[PDB]
Parts: C-alpha cells; structure tokens; sequence
C-alpha cells in the first residue's frame, strides 16, 4: 500500500492504545473538539447537584424507606455517569477523518491532561455522596457492601492515573491503533 | 471499626488525589536515523572568503 491506514484489533488480556503517529496527532487534532470543550464552561459544575437533588426528590415522592431511596439514587447516578462517559467510544459527528475512534469522552477532556480541577471535582463528588448516604443504612451490612462495591468498582477505578488507555478483551476484541 | 476504616481509606485517597501533580501534560524509529545522518551539512575547516583581501601582509614581509 501507498498509505497504510488500517485499524488493528490485537487480542490480549491486558493491552493499551498505541501512541498516535505524526500525521494523526500533530495535524488531525487542531480544531476545537466540540465534544469535551463544554466541560469547562458556565454552569457545568452545579448541574450534577441539581441532578442528584431531582433524583432524590423523585424517589422520595414515591414514599419508600430512606435506605432503598438512597441506595437507588446512588446506583442510578453512578450508572448514568458511567453510561454517558466511560462506555461509548467515538464522536457523534465526523471530526477530520475519524481521528477519535479509539477514545472515550473521559480521555478527550482537556486534551488528554491527567490532572485538572474539573477531573478533581468529578472524582470528589462520588466519595462525598457515599459519605452522606451511608448514614441511613449502616445497620444493613449487605446494602453497605453493595454500595461500597458499586462506588469503588464504577466511580473510582476508571477515574485513576492507572487504567488510562486500558482495554480488556474479555467482553470483546477491542481495537488499538 | 471496619465501617470507619473504609471511610478513612476513601477520605485519605481523596486528599491525595486533590493535591496531585502540577497538571501533568500528555507526552525514534531506526528507519529515519540515516535520514538525519544524510541531512547533516558540515562547515569548511577554514573560511577562504577573506583570504584574498588580507593577503597583503605576506607580500610586504621583508626577506
Ligand atoms: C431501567 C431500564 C432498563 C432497561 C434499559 O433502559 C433502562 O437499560 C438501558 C441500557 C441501554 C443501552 C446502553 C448503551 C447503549 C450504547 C449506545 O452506544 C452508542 C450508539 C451505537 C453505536 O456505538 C458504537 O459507535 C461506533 C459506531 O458504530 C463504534 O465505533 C467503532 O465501530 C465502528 C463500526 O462501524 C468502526 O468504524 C470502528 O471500529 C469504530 O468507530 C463504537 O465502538 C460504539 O460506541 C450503539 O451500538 C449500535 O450497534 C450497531 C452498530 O455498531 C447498531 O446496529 C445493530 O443493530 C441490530 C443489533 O445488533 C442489528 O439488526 C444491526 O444489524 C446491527 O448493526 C445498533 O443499533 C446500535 O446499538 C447506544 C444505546 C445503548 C445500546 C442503550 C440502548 C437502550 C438500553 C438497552 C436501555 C434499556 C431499554
Ligand atoms: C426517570 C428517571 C431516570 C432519569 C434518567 C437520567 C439519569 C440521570 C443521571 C445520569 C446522567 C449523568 C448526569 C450528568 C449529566 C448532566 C447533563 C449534561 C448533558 C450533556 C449533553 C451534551 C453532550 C454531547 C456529547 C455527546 C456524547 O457524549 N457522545 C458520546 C461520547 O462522545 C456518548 O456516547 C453519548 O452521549 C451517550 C449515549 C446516550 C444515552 C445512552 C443511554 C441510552 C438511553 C438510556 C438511558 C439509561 C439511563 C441512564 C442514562
């Protein structure tokens, strides 16, 4: 071939996305992303509190016990955030030629900068929510263990210095480079 | 006890993450090594541009 533009799907237990070449990196990422730029804007940090409050009020309008209400709201918030950020890979609109087809929205924030204030806030919020919520179901150990497992496994491990550009082939042969 | 221990662990990691590094920023093939070797252009050992204009000293030396 005269261009050699192909996508690899190497299979291994632990694998990482290869570093971009000169043409793909220094030239095909020049314009604003329009997908991870709205994070550092007006009213982008208070909306999470509003979502949490609305979910809590909606669940309380049913008239259930505090333990079930708080467990359900924590699980729903964490699952929704995971579905929005960590699951999907790509961009809803063509960028240049498909340059961002191997990365999630979390990796694209702030041009792949590891530590920025918004990331710190996003990591801080689930811990504070868990600390506030545990006080209602301390008696039940099963629910405490379930909440701890959900928080640690979904809302903590992905947002780490490790597990950056990390892919596992157990649920499907992932594509790297 | 344990319920307090896990809370202490989560909080302790919280401050560690908060006071992280100072905004860490995201960071060659042997086939192109010979290209650098071939692109090197050395300079002459001695510059001969001004030799002609300054050569009157030798012609005026008594013998
Ligand atoms: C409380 C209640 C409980 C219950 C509940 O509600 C809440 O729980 C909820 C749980 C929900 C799901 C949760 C999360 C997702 C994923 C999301 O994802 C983005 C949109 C889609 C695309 O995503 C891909 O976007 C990129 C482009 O595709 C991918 O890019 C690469 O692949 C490119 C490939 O060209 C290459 O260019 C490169 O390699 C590279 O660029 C990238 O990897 C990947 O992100 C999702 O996948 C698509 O997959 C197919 C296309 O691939 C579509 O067609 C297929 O449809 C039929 C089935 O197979 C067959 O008939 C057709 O023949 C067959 O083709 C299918 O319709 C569609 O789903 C779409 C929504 C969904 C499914 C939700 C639905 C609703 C629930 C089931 C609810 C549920 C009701
Ligand atoms: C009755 C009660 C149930 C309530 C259900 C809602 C649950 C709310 C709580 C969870 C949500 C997290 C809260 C924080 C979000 C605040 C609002 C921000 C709005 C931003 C919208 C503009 C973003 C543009 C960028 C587009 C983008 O991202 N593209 C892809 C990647 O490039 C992403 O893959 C994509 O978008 C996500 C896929 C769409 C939704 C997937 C799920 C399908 C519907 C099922 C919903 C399940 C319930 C949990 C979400």
């Amino acid at each position: 071939p005269v261009t050699d533009h192909r996508r690899r799907r190497a299979a291994a237990v632990i694998s990482h996305v290869e570093q971009e070449t000169f043409e793909d990196e220094n030239d095909q990422q020049m314009l604003p992303n329009m997908n991870a730029t709205w994070v550092d804007q007006r009213g982008a940090w208070l909306i999470h509190i509003v979502v949490i409050v609305l979910l809590r009020l909606f669940y309380s309008l049913f008239g259930s016990t505090p333990k079930w209400t708080w467990t359900l709201t924590n699980m729903t918030y964490i699952i929704g955030f995971y579905i929005m950020f960590h699951l999907v890979k790509g961009t809803p609109f063509d960028f240049n030629g498909g340059a961002y087809d191997n990365l999630t929205m979390w990796e694209q924030i702030n041009d792949e900068t590891l530590y920025t204030p918004t990331r710190k806030f996003l990591l801080i919020v689930p811990i504070v929510l868990f600390l506030i919520s545990n006080q209602y179901y301390r008696n039940d150990m099963t629910l405490f263990l379930s909440n701890l497992a959900v928080t640690v496994l979904i809302g903590v491990v992905p947002k780490l210095g490790i597990t950056h550009r990390l892919r596992i082939s157990i649920p499907g042969i992932t594509g790297r480079a | 006890p344990y319920r307090t221990t896990v809370e202490i662990g989560l909080i302790l990691y919280g401050i560690i993450y908060y006071l992280s590094k100072p905004q860490q920023k995201k960071s060659l093939s042997p086939q192109e090594i010979d290209a650098l070797i071939e692109d090197w252009e050395p300079e002459p050992l001695v510059d001969p541009s001004a030799t002609d204009e300054q050569s009157w000293r030798v012609a005026k030396t008594p013998v």
